[PDB]
RNA sequence: CUGGUAGUUAUGGCGAGAAGGUCACACCCGUUCCCAUCCCGAACACGGUAGUUAAGCUUCUCUGCGCCAAUGGUAGUUGGGGGCUUCCCCCUGCGAGAGUAGGUCGCUGCCGGG
RNA sequence: UGGGGCGGUCGCCUCCUAAAGAGUAACGGAGGCGCCCAAAGGUUCCCUCAGAAUGGAUGGAAAUCAUUCGCAGAGUGUAAA
RNA sequence: GUCAUGGAGGUAGAGCACUGUUUGGACUAGGGGCCGGUUACCGAAUUCAGAUAAACUCCGAAUGCCAUGUACUUA
């Protein structure tokens, strides 16, 4: 679980992902990279499911990067509760990504073993993915 | 349930006069905390930083060094 | 911190109020201020 | 006194034969020195500054001058506002005479002056001496001084760096 | 340690005292520039400036000194009677950073005693 | 030299007990000794132990000499 | 040529290197006088120039740091119109930020001595 | 008053929401106030902070002193701008 | 109402120059142990590359706003 050790703010805006990437839309590291083409919130525990799948079909073989990290929070309210008193507790932590964000990169293995890892990590994530090269 | 909900009251702070416009000796030309604008030419500077003209003429908005601002009036 | 009243000392009549501190400034306070009946500057003291 | 006698007369050429200076401004001089004790234990009694700054008085022969903190620190039950140590700073005539007697009948009063010490020095031509034991000079009352604290003692030149500021101290003895 | 900056130190002193200090052309701005031999006066407007008087120790004439604290107001006396040839009756003194206890100071009373208003 | 509120000084003239090394110096005390070295500035005695005229870096009663006195 | 004193968004600053001069300006020498040190003639102030261009200063070289700065392209967006609406597309007008070519070791006014 | 009750709030100041003039709501998101100072007010004169490196004695990671770097990384009675 | 000219104002966008959040290298400053390393009992600071922000800003629009005009049209 990725998760800030510390934050000014408890309660955040929601935003919006309108637009295409800031920035990072060119594989650095790695050799090879997931590209999102939609756009949509990815939160820590996916970032968490998508990364053992990748790195444990390699045999713990290569090096691993995560270009995105899970900033800001969300709150949610219980059952049964009417609307207004406040502002729900904060439970859990997204990452707003855009499109053409590259999301993880892979070196170190051979081309067939990077193209069938990222394809094993994309089946975790909410987003329409791309395997990319440098 | 919840705190907060209180704030204040908005005191109305800006410009009140625009460039080129002739202007009474003793009008308000600039309301601000702070000196967000220097005082210029015929412009003193109030208890509480605001900019008043000290005689009639026409409002000038020009720039000190690169990193500040003043205004002016010039009579006519 | 209280609130005080300053009379002149040849009118008497009580003309300035100011606050002290009843803790650091036990005395009766004296200032030198103008008394509008005389039009002339004048020594205040406290009641 | 005697040092004017001594630097002027015979230790100015020997500066620029050893160095090779353009002109004869370059040969150091002696600025400014600084006579710290500290008495932070007596932030909690009000008797310790009364006879240190009189003791370092007639040691030195002008006023010491009480400081005070800088900022405050909690695990040293200290604040702002209590007197933490004092200094003298000397110039002139007396910047010799104080060094007079210093490097003749106060560093013999030590239990062992022969120390070298030669790594004292700041790194830009500067040497602080930090004799603590407050019998060295004899002028100070030994039965009258009821405590013993530490001292500093220190030197700036215009030496640009090591080498010549080392030198200097050398002929000057020491 | 860095010697000491006499000059420069002295400018922000005088920075200073020109905040409120300054010359039109109906009252100009006397200034003084004092060196460790030579004292110099100056009459300045700020609205185009230019010069409208001066005098110093190094006038065509008039050599005669004492203690360089008597020769300031040997100037004074002459940049008085220079600056009123022209109509100039009234100035404001700038101090130019100095104090106004020694040889700057004297150089002004040289000028109220002759006919100059400060 | 603020007037008055300074304490005592005055230059003094020290000599070694080993050697009476004239040595013009300054000091705080009179040492009830004066002499006239330097005739037209005259300076006052305040003798001294071991100093820089015979430090050993740079034995005459009790210590040493009790011990050879004795033991020979 | 030099010493003052101003204007101008550092293209003017910082750093590095060389030269020069007691005609100016400096460093310098001492504290009797005036004045001053929470102490110290360090500085402020006072009387002169034994010595030196080490410094300050004034000139000359740079792109090292910094600063200024286009053209093209892109993001965004007023108005008009369409979709399958976490948002996207088309037409017209405006049009950045970042990056780059390039520029910079200042330019003007008055007075006094040479 | 997302029915009423229970709970919470009721006047003033600062910030975001607030859509680059001003204004702008919610039981929206964060904090303060109901004072204090006879100097912490007026004026004249003067100078410059935090931190770090090194040198040192009580005294260590930090007390005081000395040099260098240092556009404010300090301070501005108290909350924020 | 449009046109021309002049201003005040930090949104969209962007950026990391400050403040928070943050990824991978270099460098492991350190001080007491173990046998100069291990700092495996740590990243404290600096640097390289890459991100993030309603209550961040070295920057910064389109619009809207306040004026001037003797311009053209219009009530
Ligand atoms: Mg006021
Ligand atoms: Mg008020
Ligand atoms: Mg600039
Ligand atoms: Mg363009
Ligand atoms: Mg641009
Ligand atoms: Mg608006
Ligand atoms: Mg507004
Ligand atoms: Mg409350
Ligand atoms: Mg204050
Ligand atoms: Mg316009
Ligand atoms: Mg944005
Ligand atoms: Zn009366």
């Amino acid at each position: 679980m990725l998760v800030p050790k510390r934050v000014k703010y408890r309660r955040e805006f929601r935003g919006n992902m309108r637009g295409r990437a800031k920035g990072g839309t060119e594989v650095a590291f790695g050799e090879y990279g997931l590209q999102a083409v939609e756009a949509s919130w990815i939160t820590n525990r996916q970032i968490e499911a998508a990364r053992i799948a990748m790195t444990r079909y390699m045999k713990r073989g290569g090096k691993v990067w995560i270009k995105i990290f899970p900033h800001k929070s969300y709150t949610s309210k219980p059952i049964g509760v009417r609307m207004g008193k406040g502002k729900g507790a904060p439970e859990g932590w997204v990452s707003p990504v855009k499109r053409g964000k590259i999301m993880f990169e892979i070196a170190g293995v051979p081309e067939d073993v990077a193209r069938e890892a990222l394809r094993l990590a994309a089946h975790k994530l909410p987003v329409k993915t791309k395997i990319v090269k440098r | 349930s919840t705190s907060n909900g209180r704030d204040s009251e908005s005191k109305r702070l800006g410009a009140k006069r625009a460039d080129g416009q002739f202007v009474t000796g003793g009008s308000i030309l600039y309301r601000q905390r702070g000196t967000k604008i220097y005082p210029g030419t015929n412009v003193g500077r109030g208890g509480d930083d605001t900019l008043f003209a000290k005689t009639d003429g026409v409002v000038r908005f020009e720039r000190m060094g690169r990193d500040k601002k003043k205004v002016s009036v010039y009579p006519e | 911190r209280v609130n005080i009243t300053l009379e002149c000392t040849e009118c008497g009549d009580r003309n300035y109020i100011t606050t002290k501190n009843k803790r650091e400034n036990p005395e009766r306070i004296e200032l030198k201020k103008y008394c509008p009946r005389l039009r002339r500057v004048t020594l205040h003291r406290e009641t | 006194n005697r040092l004017k006698d001594q630097y002027l007369k015979e230790i100015v050429p020997a500066l620029m034969s050893k160095f090779n200076y353009d002109s004869v401004m370059e040969v150091p001089k002696i600025d400014k020195i600084v006579i710290n004790t500290g008495v932070g234990d007596a932030t909690a009694n009000a008797k310790v500054l009364d006879s240190a700054v009189e003791e370092l008085a007639l040691i030195t022969g002008q006023k010491p001058v009480i400081t005070k903190a800088k900022n405050s620190i909690a695990g040293f039950r200290l604040r702002e506002g209590m007197p933490i140590g004092a200094k003298v700073t000397l110039r002139g005539e007396r910047m010799y005479d104080f060094l007079d007697k210093l490097v003749t009948v106060s560093l013999p009063r030590v239990r062992d002056f022969r120390g070298v010490s030669k790594k004292a020095f700041d790194g830009r031509g500067n040497y602080t001496l930090g004799v603590r034991e407050q019998l060295i000079f004899p002028e100070i009352d030994y039965d009258q001084v009821s405590k013993v604290r530490g001292m500093d003692v220190v030197i700036v030149t215009t030496a640009k760096s090591d080498e010549e500021s080392h030198e200097l101290l050398t002929q000057l003895g020491m | 340690i860095t010697k000491i900056d006499k000059n420069k130190v002295r400018k922000k002193r005088h920075a200073r005292v020109r905040s409120k200090i300054s010359g039109t052309e109906s009252r100009p701005r006397l200034n003084v520039f004092r060196s460790n031999k030579n004292i110099y006066a100056q009459v300045i407007d700020d609205v185009n400036g230019v010069t409208l008087a001066s005098a110093s120790n190094l006038d065509k004439d008039f050599g005669s000194a004492e203690s360089k604290v008597d020769a300031a107001s040997k100037v004074g006396e002459l940049v008085a009677k220079r600056a009123s040839e022209k109509g100039i009756t009234s100035v404001t003194f700038d101090r130019g950073g100095y104090l106004y206890h020694g040889r700057v100071k004297a150089l002004a009373e040289a000028a109220r005693e002759n006919g100059l208003e400060f | 030299m603020k007037t008055g509120i300074h304490p005592e000084y005055r230059p003094v003239v020290f000599v070694d007990t080993s050697t009476d090394f004239k040595f013009l110096s300054g000091s705080t005390k009179s040492s009830s000794e004066t002499i006239k070295w330097e005739d037209g500035n005259e300076y006052p005695l305040l003798r001294v132990e071991i100093s820089s005229d015979s430090h050993p870096f740079y034995a005459t009663a009790d210590g040493r000499v009790d011990r050879f006195n004795k033991k020979y």
